[PDB]
């Protein structure tokens, strides 16, 4: 039943008398259920450090993995230039996945195309796809660019991308000097991460392969930065900003910050802003090429090296007040520019921050996953806040990335308790939690069901979630935030330390039990 | 409105394709009449679609995995192939269910197989072989394990079936291997196909022999209901009340017991007509039990609905039923009354899946408003036989639409309220036009039943008569 | 009582050829006979019918829309003595899965009830590398009982049917399928006949027919026809005959044991392929 | 200036002892070589190698895990005459996916740098049922420019050349992959040469070679060596200097015009 002056949604409508003596019906009376107790100690038995043994000793069976797959980067890199439209050869299915998975981390329209590989297609190959879909999404969506990358189906089969777009083009689909770069992007290897690096030296090549003769490094006096696989608005806003404030000359390749925050005006905007084919067409005149996520750039830096002659720095991702210090001094270097009075202050202003929370984050321990240049940054700044990461997983990172994070514990002694996992998921990081109970986890939204079982434990037990990474889906506008930069140092600072003071106030709200440390001031 | 003007804007639309792709997508695009009872006349369906159009289209993956076996709670569902498609897929449909998450249910996990190159190149079996071991060894209690492949897996030949067969024999294990690689069929629909004959054939028959389960003759099954949001929910607890006994619901909340004993049923509730007819009508070939389609989409519909089922049964069912009705009565005009004077006259829009595009058009007329175009990704032409009969006269239809059609349709015919999916949403608002889920129901719900009801009512006019609709213009243009 | 068997062994060994002269050979004694194709290049029924075609399953399935929109009467087609013929289908070389179109090839045939047990026999004809599990799909639990393994006295030939025996063991641990012999299609070698009978012994298989060289066969098929059909009373269509008889009375199936390269280099050593 | 080349032909009519014997004769002249076998069964090196065990990437990677943390010299062996040979290998027959094997162990050739090295040619032993577009791998572009395919005077080695060309031509029309020839591995059949001759113009090429019969060819095999290392002073062995020479010194690459199954039929009676 209702009461119409206030409707129950599910919650908590299915917490009335009749729905619950109903559930219980149906359980007991059909469902043939284990008894509770049975439940309940097998439950317990999984947070056990012998279930953890048998949890970290499989071979074959993924439990809730902390990545995805190749061409939901490939799509995002795609996004970054202007007026193009991502392509993805191969399975529909796969790209009603990929719009939906950003549409919902995003909020917004998330614009990309199929070419409807069927059953034949498979068998036959799909040439025929390529000139229809081509054809048809130039029509109709009118893009300036289509780049074009593949799901798995047509990786399996060996669809040669390169052949069928140029025989598309010799037949007269597509206009000849249309441009059309594409990249193999195969889900069975490496993660979405791994398909950003690929669709981008893809359309590095295609603007810049057989144009080399008459660049000139340093002549266009700019620096080109390349940002990776990038979920948070305010990370392509700060480095921009940045740069802007110190007078560098730049250009950010891949850029996909306008398209992805359009105002609602009245109008739909399928494509905004972006990279355009100008600049990566002139992008060897750069004096140099940074990349802010070395760690999954590295086909990029490869061709960027070896074709456009830049002597790429070795930085580490720009987060937290260390690796912020040395991309700027390193910009400033490329440059000739000075670092400006403004941002010396600011990295003052953080340090002030972090003189001011000190005695709430010393001490305080991290179970933490993501990709691997965000959780070496996150470890790095952690450390730097007198903070122990206990439990850094990342499951699409390789063994010289762990090598990497370990020395970075080494070098403090905050780093002393920390181990780093990867190829381990979701489900390992729970057992984790359980055997070796950290204060907090920073990790994406998955992380809420890691949260919700340990306070079935119970309540001493629960190890709360704070919202870092990608994707994001039951909170809203978190996208709009900055994890790079002094800015975005402040950012994590602030989120670390009053999800701190937050989880104390909870635990000393209870009246005449708790709240003598429910102090006013803290 | 105006049959010539509608037809005049679908040969509008159409201009911008090539040859090819206007010659067939005219045929997904009609005006309807009411009169017409064969839509093959009218409009073709259930076709592979055009590429590079932007369909809205998922796969047999999706209609797999997503929609009929990943409900299923008691069970553990393996993503077999690369590390994408169960990723996508992991708890973005609002199939609601009770139980101890990671121990005795495990719908909102992503189980998966992980396929790297090695795996494709040497073939998955002996890696399926040894993840069913992890899965029973790390979670004792699941009652059985459906594999649900990706397209590789169907591409390299690997013999799921045999694994399945072997390893249920070692372990005593209902193992249900199912090929609904997204390559396959053309849209989600396939998926349902295939999806309900691997049902048929490991599950549904494994209590053929058994006779002790005790039986009533007001036994009945509720199939193709999702229980999204809660919609099986109250759509079963209105059954119950009429003094029915619902033994099972496929597969919103459903375990693999609830799926074996819908055998002794005496009549199959079917909702979804599209995802489940086929294992509806093999229950009937099989076991001789009937099936009946109802609509609990609004109280003119649920009403009719629960006196069709009672007329079904005997007197003391048709008396209980009435009892319901009046319980319920003052509810829903309540509903009515507060909500119908705010949406009267509103004009919507619909894009949905196989069914709820013409099954939730009875509620929106309860609150007075009117569809005025509706359509599907992948319903086939026995659904759009029972569309046009709830549609108006010369209101649009479409099949398969693609992101532009639906996008100068809507310029065109300017409703005051769209409701499809998650990939339409956003476009939408930013015109300026009201949206609601339709799918998802915006992370709301039930809408099923008496109470879906008031939920339904509460979220269109929260929606429709929001104040940040008339803040779009900024006043200085 | 219907027997299924699959027909394996190099590219250019002689199975197509070999598979339907002993198939009108056995409907000419009264056997009904279904051929399957499952070669990419879509020969393999094209003696029985006559004419050098027929429409493909997967041709079919592309020119219908969908599998789903294909029916049994468009792809499968009687050709000599009645016997049912059918092709898989498949790209033409060097794009596409011609793997998956056998496996989607052999799930309709099953799907639409094919097998319809008016049938004494059903032979799959199978491309000579088997690249991927696709090309398997004949010895699959419920499809092909029998293999048999045409080869030759050469070194290439020899290997082939080696290195097919490796794959077939794991399907007959996980099934019932079994070798039920070597046919040897000859290629006038030093004694043929004796190193095929030793490999055979090596594997724990037999023999099950030595097919003499006859260019009555090229005469047939540029008629586009059996040697059966073509010239009943050829001494070439009496080996057919005998051949189709050993089939229907063979008893002898195993799982093989194959040999590692040093012993098929030793064995063709042991009968004179250093002697100049 | 590194010359790519291909091998393509009827199962089974001499690929792979063709190629080798031709590269042994390339080494012998002061040619830098490196095959890549394209064949799951991975015997495209077996007599420039024949002494240690090798090793094929597919095989490597799978005991390393990926792709990414094999190492070029693991997996990159020097023989006869210095070639350097490597296998990309896959499954044994009726699993798996030998097409995708292809691709995954030619994609870590090119990213770990196997075509740096001053090389003179690369060779791709492919085998003889192309099924899928993994083993069109070797003449994508960048890959193989050159093309040879090796037939006899037998209907079924005719056929499958014009087949072939066929698959070449999305190939050849998209990229720079060009037919170099036919190489006439001999059956003695009647007149086989001026027939191959006349099969070679209808689809616009060359016969570059016509290669004997003779079975030392095959008495090396069984040795697992090349004739240039079993029996240097053979005719045959000549004969494989002889196809070098011209393989060396060629310069015509062609589009196919591959012809019908009924033309094939008229060239065949008309001899
Ligand atoms: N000129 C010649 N004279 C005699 N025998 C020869 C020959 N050339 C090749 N052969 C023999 O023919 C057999 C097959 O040779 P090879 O293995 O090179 O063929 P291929 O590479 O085309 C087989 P596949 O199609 O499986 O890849 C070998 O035993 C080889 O020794
Ligand atoms: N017994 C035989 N005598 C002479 N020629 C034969 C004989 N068997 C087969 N051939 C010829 O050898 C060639 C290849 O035979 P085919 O059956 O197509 O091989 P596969 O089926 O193994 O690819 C064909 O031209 C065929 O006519
Ligand atoms: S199953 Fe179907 S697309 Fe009948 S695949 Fe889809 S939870 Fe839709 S219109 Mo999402 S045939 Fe259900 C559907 Fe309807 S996932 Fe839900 S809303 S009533
Ligand atoms: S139709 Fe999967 S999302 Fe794809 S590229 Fe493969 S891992 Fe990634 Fe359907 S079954 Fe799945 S979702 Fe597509 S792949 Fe096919
Ligand atoms: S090897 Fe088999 S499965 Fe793999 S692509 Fe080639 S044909 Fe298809
Ligand atoms: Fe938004
Ligand atoms: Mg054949
Ligand atoms: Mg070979």
């Amino acid at each position: 039943s209702q009461q119409v002056d206030k409707i129950k949604a599910s919650y908590p409508l299915f917490l009335d008398q009749d729905y619950k003596d109903m559930l219980a019906k149906k359980r007991d009376g059909f469902e043939e259920k284990y008894p509770q107790d049975k439940i309940d100690e097998v439950f317990q038995w999984t947070t056990t450090k012998e279930y953890q043994e048998l949890n970290f000793q499989r071979e074959a069976l993924t439990v809730n993995p902390a990545k995805a797959c190749q061409p939901l980067g490939a799509v995002l890199c795609a996004l970054g230039f202007e007026k193009t439209m991502p392509y993805v050869h191969g399975s529909q299915g796969c790209v009603a996945y990929f719009r939906s998975y950003f549409n919902r981390h995003f909020r917004e329209p998330v614009s990309c195309v199929s070419d409807s590989m069927t059953e034949d297609a498979a068998v036959f190959g799909g040439q025929q796809n390529m000139k229809d879909g081509l054809q048809n999404c130039k029509a109709t969506y009118k893009p300036d660019m289509i780049a074009v990358s593949t799901t798995c189906m047509a990786e399996v089969i060996g669809d040669d991308l390169n052949a069928f777009i140029n025989n598309s083009k010799k037949e007269g689909f597509i206009p000849d000097e249309f441009p059309v770069p594409f990249a193999h992007t195969p889900s069975f290897v490496g993660s979405h991460v791994t398909g950003w690096d690929n669709m981008f030296e893809g359309i590095a090549r295609y603007f810049t392969l057989k144009s080399m003769d008459d660049k000139v490094v340093g002549s266009n006096k700019k620096i080109n930065i390349v940002p990776g696989f990038e979920t948070y608005l305010g990370n392509f806003r700060v480095i921009k900003r940045m740069l802007s404030e110190m007078g560098v000359g730049y250009s950010l390749l891949s850029d996909p910050e306008e398209v992805l925050d359009t105002p609602a005006d009245g109008q739909f905007r399928m494509y905004a802003g972006g990279t355009t084919q100008e600049e990566m067409k002139d992008a060897p005149n750069a004096l140099n090429t940074v990349l802010l996520q070395p760690w999954h750039l590295e086909k990029t830096k490869k061709f960027v090296e070896g074709t456009w002659k830049h002597e790429v720095p070795k930085l580490n991702i720009p987060m937290g007040l260390d690796w912020t210090d040395e991309f700027l001094m390193k910009v400033s270097e490329i440059s000739g520019q000075p670092i400006p009075a403004s941002l010396t202050k600011e990295r003052g202003r953080l340090v002030d921050m972090m003189t001011d929370s000190h005695t709430w984050l010393h001490g305080k321990r991290f179970a933490l996953w993501g990709d691997p240049d965000f959780v070496m940054g996150l470890v790095k700044f952690l450390l730097e806040l007198g903070c122990e990461p206990v439990h850094i997983l990342c499951h699409n990172g390789n063994k010289r990335w762990k090598k990497a994070v370990d020395a970075i514990l080494a070098a403090s002694p905050y780093g002393k308790n920390a181990t780093v996992y990867i190829g381990k998921d979701l489900w390992h990081l729970r057992s984790l939690v359980f055997t070796d109970k950290p204060d907090f986890m920073i990790g994406n939204s998955y992380g809420k069901f890691i949260q919700r079982d340990t306070l079935h434990k119970g309540k001493e037990f629960e190890v709360p979630l704070i919202r870092i990474g990608f994707p994001i889906f039951d909170r809203h506008h978190l996208h709009r935030s900055t994890t790079l930069g002094y800015e975005g140092a402040m950012q994590i600072l602030t989120t670390l330390v009053n999800s701190i003071l937050e989880r104390l106030d909870e635990e000393t709200r209870g009246m005449q039990a708790t709240d003598y440390n429910h102090d006013l001031v803290r | 409105m105006s049959r010539e003007e509608v037809e005049s804007l679908i040969q509008e639309v159409l201009e911008v394709y090539p040859e090819k792709a206007r010659k067939d997508r005219n045929k997904h695009l009609a005006v309807n009449d009411p009169a017409v009872t064969q839509s093959k006349k009218c409009i073709i369906s259930n076709k592979k679609s055009q590429p590079g159009l932007m369909t809205i289209r998922g796969c047999a993956y999706a209609g797999s995995k997503g929609v009929v076996w990943g409900p299923i709670k008691d069970m553990i569902h393996i993503s077999h192939g690369p590390v994408g498609c169960g990723q996508y897929s992991r708890a973005g449909r609002r199939n609601y269910y009770i139980g101890t998450t990671g121990v005795n249910a495990f719908v909102t996990m992503n189980f998966t197989s992980d396929f790297q190159e090695k795996d494709i190149v040497f073939g998955g079996d002996k890696k399926l072989a040894k993840l069913i071991d992890e899965v029973e060894t790390l979670f004792p209690l699941n009652k059985g394990i459906s594999v649900q492949s990706e397209c590789p897996i169907g591409l390299i030949g690997d013999d799921i079936e045999s694994v399945s067969k072997v390893k249920g024999a070692e372990l005593s294990k209902t193992i249900v291997p199912v090929r609904c690689e997204g390559f396959r069929g053309v849209s989600q629909s396939l998926g349902h196909h295939i999806a309900n004959d691997a049902v048929r054939d490991w599950v549904l028959g494994k209590r053929d022999e058994d006779t002790t389960f005790a039986s009533t003759p007001y036994d009945v099954a509720i199939i193709g209901d999702y229980n999204i949001g809660g919609d099986a929910w109250s759509s079963r607890i209105l059954l119950e009340e009429m003094g029915l006994r619902c033994v099972a619901q496929w597969s919103g909340d459903g375990s693999i017991s609830e799926i074996e004993l819908t055998p002794k049923v005496k009549l199959n509730l079917v909702h979804c007509y599209r995802s489940m007819n086929y294992i509806s009508r093999h229950m009937e070939e099989k076991y001789g039990i009937p099936w009946m389609e109802y609509n609990f989409f609004g109280p003119t519909k649920t009403i009719e609905s629960l006196r069709a089922i009672a007329a079904k049964f005997d007197e003391s069912i048709q008396k209980k039923c009435e009892e319901v009705i009046a319980k319920y009565k003052p509810e829903w005009e309540a509903v009515v009354a507060k909500y119908r004077p705010r949406l009267e006259g509103k004009r919507v829009m619909l894009y949905i899946g196989g069914l709820r595009p013409r099954h939730v058009i009875g509620a929106y007329e309860d609150l007075g408003m009117e569809v005025v175009g509706t359509g599907y990704e992948f319903a086939h032409n026995d659904d759009y036989d029972r569309t046009m009969k709830e549609m108006g006269d010369s209101t649009l239809l479409y099949d398969d639409v693609t992101g532009y059609e639906f996008e100068e349709f809507v310029k065109r015919i300017k409703p005051d309220l769209i409701g499809s999916g998650i990939k339409e949403k956003f476009i939408f608002q930013k015109m300026g036009i009201p949206f609601r889920q339709m799918h998802s129901w915006d992370y709301s719900g039930p809408y099923h039943g008496f109470d879906g009801f008031a939920i339904f009512a509460r979220d269109m006019d929260m929606t429709l008569n929001n104040p940040c609709w008339k803040k779009l213009q900024a006043p200085w243009e | 009582a219907m027997r299924q068997c699959a027909i394996y062994g190099k590219g250019g060994i002689g199975k197509s050829t070999t598979t339907q002269n002993l198939v009108a050979a056995l409907a000419e004694m009264g056997k009904k006979v279904m051929i399957v194709g499952c070669d990419p290049k879509a020969d393999s029924t094209r003696l029985i019918l006559h004419s050098k075609a027929q429409n493909t399953i997967m041709e079919m399935a592309a020119e219908a829309g969908t599998v789903e929109d294909l029916e049994l009467e468009d792809v499968l087609k009687a050709g000599y003595g009645g016997v049912k013929c059918v092709e898989s289908g498949g790209p033409e070389p060097g794009v596409g899965c011609a793997g998956r179109g056998v496996i989607t090839a052999i799930n309709f045939l099953e799907e639409e009830g094919a097998y319809e047990d008016d049938l004494d026999f059903v032979f799959y004809d199978v491309l000579g590398d088997v690249v991927c599990g696709g090309f398997a799909m004949p010895i699959r639990e419920n499809k092909a009982q029998e293999i048999y393994i045409v080869c030759s006295g050469e070194m290439m030939a020899m290997y082939a049917a080696n290195n097919i025996s490796k794959g077939i063991v794991k399907y007959a641990n996980s099934g019932s399928v079994r070798l039920g012999g070597l046919i040897c299609n000859s290629r006038n070698t030093d004694r043929e006949d004796e190193l095929i009978i030793a490999l055979a012994n090596k594997l724990g298989t037999q023999m099950i027919h030595f097919v003499p060289r006859d260019n009555v066969v090229q005469r047939a098929e540029i008629r586009r026809m059996t040697v059966i059909e073509y010239d009943p009373k050829a001494k070439q269509a009496d080996e057919y005959r005998a051949l189709a008889r050993k089939v229907v009375d063979n008893k002898l199936l195993v799982i093989p044991n194959p040999i590692t390269m040093d012993e098929l280099e030793e064995l063709l050593m042991e009968f004179g392929i250093m002697e100049v």
